[PDB]
């Protein structure tokens, strides 16, 4: 904004304004399990 | 200005205002499971 008034006299008169900003952010993550049950063959047995 | 006396006023003033958001993201998952049975101890390959 800049107002400037004369009347006979000089007047000046300057603004400026300037306003960034900036905001990011980032989130990653994961989760998971792996589960295995195995069971061998072992043809014996005890049937005695 | 009427005639000696001489008058001016001037004025100016300007705004400006801006707002820009934005987000993307995507997620992802996937489960694959399996299950198997064999009836010497070579076949369990």
């Amino acid at each position: 904004s800049s107002s400037r008034k004369r009347s006979f006299f000089r007047s000046s008169s300057s603004s400026s304004r300037s306003y960034t900003s900036h905001t990011n952010e980032i989130h990653k993550g994961k989760s998971y399990q792996l589960l295995v049950v195995e069971n061998t063959v072992e043809v014996a047995q005890f049937i005695n | 200005r009427v005639l000696f006396a001489k008058k001016t006023k001037v004025e100016h003033r300007c705004t400006t205002n801006k707002l820009s958001e934005k987000h993307e993201g995507s997620f992802i998952q996937g489960a694959e499971k399996s299950i198997s049975l064999i009836r010497s101890e070579y076949g369990a390959a």
